[PDB]
């Protein structure tokens, strides 16, 4: 009625929150 | 009482007659934990009993034996352990059996026998479960239930342990799992339930695919039913290469060119939105891996060594034959338009993005054609694309190359703020904003500035996002002046 799932999602960096984008990623 | 047709009230479809017999039968749980459970394992067992009966059998074992949150489970695990040694290999059973005698879909018994699984095991109390069920499978004289039923149970088995526990069992089981999957195998539903037991199996069986054997075995399989008929079992084959593009990226050398492009290349144009997803996370997923072994290196190379492991470049190759998919699908989007739900407009913005970030100064080129192309197009969907990827496209590439670019559009992109479109409008803003906080000098233009700025007040008075997003500049441009001193 609820089994198991289909799962599969993603989107990185702020990953399912939506809206047209995110923000940069910086390093040392 | 006569305990069937309470269980048909126990799962009602009114919620007094239900919550009434889902307590007196919660009675002889704690007075009589035991020779309850037993009752059940075999109503759920006999096939004369009424649907509601069996199904909402299991439902009760099921229930009573495990639980949602990790925490409670914790305590509902010990109890069927501390229990008699009695009716345990009773029930143990009277549901072994139970299954290719239900008619129902997800059939309960899967349900229970995971539950049971969970704890017969993690300490050796049920080791004679795997050979059975593989018996289920591997056997040619089976029910298209004897069969799936099985499956189901396996796969729930997996989804509910810690890698360790079942990392040797592997052989064991994984030998059935495939066999459901093959191409020979009749019902459908037999494929699907297998490969989404894969799904919940791939993650602890380094040891298998370490054997090159094996690896060939299973990757075939997969790929195989990549090409079955049924949508169902499409989307269950694409998961699984999904999950195992990030977790044997270095194995996959052998597979990609022969067998691997060509299929996730192919599914991505799909017309049906489940099976193009998964494509798009495929590559998707495989810039994430790429650009962050891309780290791995520099990381490595300023310190002066070998790179632990190394990439292979995929996403710079298949870039030629991937964007011109990416953008002409950043047109399948929502009418009604819903804000949090994953089809391809999304999938693809965003791979359109890691992509425009991992490749570098190289996709550049193989995008601006779209978006020369499709500036001034009728159909709207074919022009907010157009924006949409000049916005994705602004982060990773060198600013000595892009400031030029925007420069050029910058002014026919603020005539798109009121572009009859709503959505041009919406995503004409948003570019704009990325365009202040990725690229803040290129932005501050004279030629353009005084037109720039009298467009985006223009903005606060209009939709939120749209507004909530002037924002997202204005801010940005700010912190672009107190960072020049």
């Amino acid at each position: 009625y609820l089994t198991q799932e289909t799962n599969k999602v993603e989107t990185y960096k702020e990953q399912p929150l939506k809206t047209p984008g995110k923000k940069k990623k910086g390093k040392p | 009482m006569e305990l069937i047709t309470i269980l048909e009230k126990t799962v009602s479809p009114d919620r007094l007659e239900l919550e009434a017999a889902q307590k007196f039968l919660e009675r002889a749980a704690v007075e009589n934990l035991p020779t309850f459970l037993v009752e059940l394992s075999r109503v759920l067992a006999n096939p004369g009993n009424s649907q509601v009966a069996r199904v909402a059998a299991g439902l009760q074992i099921k229930n009573s034996l495990t639980s949602k949150d990790p925490d409670i489970k914790a305590q509902y695990q010990q109890r069927w352990l501390a229990i008699d040694a009695n009716a345990r290999r009773e029930v143990k059973n009277y549901v072994l059996q139970t299954l290719g005698t239900e008619t129902y879909r997800p059939s309960s018994a899967s349900q229970c026998v995971a539950g049971i699984a969970c704890a017969e095991i993690p300490v050796n109390q049920w080791p004679e479960l795997i050979p059975q069920l593989v018996a289920n499978v591997t056997n040619p004289n089976s029910t298209e239930h004897m069969k799936e039923s099985t499956l189901e149970a396996i796969g729930y088995i997996c989804q509910d342990i810690d890698p360790e526990q079942l990392q040797d069992k592997s052989n064991e089981i994984l030998t059935a799992i495939i066999q459901g999957m093959r191409k020979e195998e009749p019902s459908n539903n037999v494929k699907l339930a297998a490969t989404n037991a894969l799904l919940n199996s791939l993650e602890f069986t380094k040891a298998n695919f370490d054997k090159e054997s094996e690896r060939h075995f299973i990757m075939q399989v997969v790929c195989e039913a990549t090409q079955c008929p049924d949508t169902r079992v499409r989307v269950a084959a694409l998961q699984n290469l999904v999950k195992i593009m990030s977790l044997y990226y270095q194995y996959m050398e052998t597979y990609m060119g022969p067998a691997l492009f060509a299929i996730t290349i192919e599914a991505m144009k799909s017309d049906i939105d489940e099976v193009a997803l998964q494509g798009i996370e495929f590559w998707s997923n495989v810039c994430d891996e790429e650009m962050d072994l891309a780290i791995e290196a520099s990381e490595a190379a300023e310190q002066g060594r070998p790179p632990e492991h190394t990439s292979k470049f995929y996403a710079k190759g298949a870039l030629q034959y991937l964007v011109p998919i990416l953008t002409q699908t950043l047109t399948k989007q929502d009418e009604n338009d819903d804000d949090d739900d994953w089809n391809p407009c999304k999938a693809a913005g965003v791979c359109l993005m890691l992509l425009a970030t991992c490749c570098e100064d190289d996709i550049v080129p193989h995008v601006l054609p779209f978006i020369k192309e499709h500036i001034k197009n009728p159909d709207w969907r074919y022009r907010d694309a157009a924006v949409m990827a000049f916005g994705c496209i602004l982060e990773g590439p060198e600013p000595s190359q892009l400031k030029p670019l925007v420069i050029q559009a910058m002014p026919t992109l603020i005539e798109l703020m009121k572009d009859p479109s709503v959505v041009v409008r919406d995503t004409a803003a948003w570019t704009v904003g990325r365009i202040c906080e990725l690229l803040p000098e290129a932005a501050i233009n004279d030629v353009y500035l005084a037109p720039l700025l009298q467009c985006l007040i223009e903005g606060l008075s209009a939709e939120p996002r749209v507004a909530s997003n002037v924002c997202w500049a204005f801010s940005s441009l700010a912190e672009a002046a107190y960072e020049a001193a």
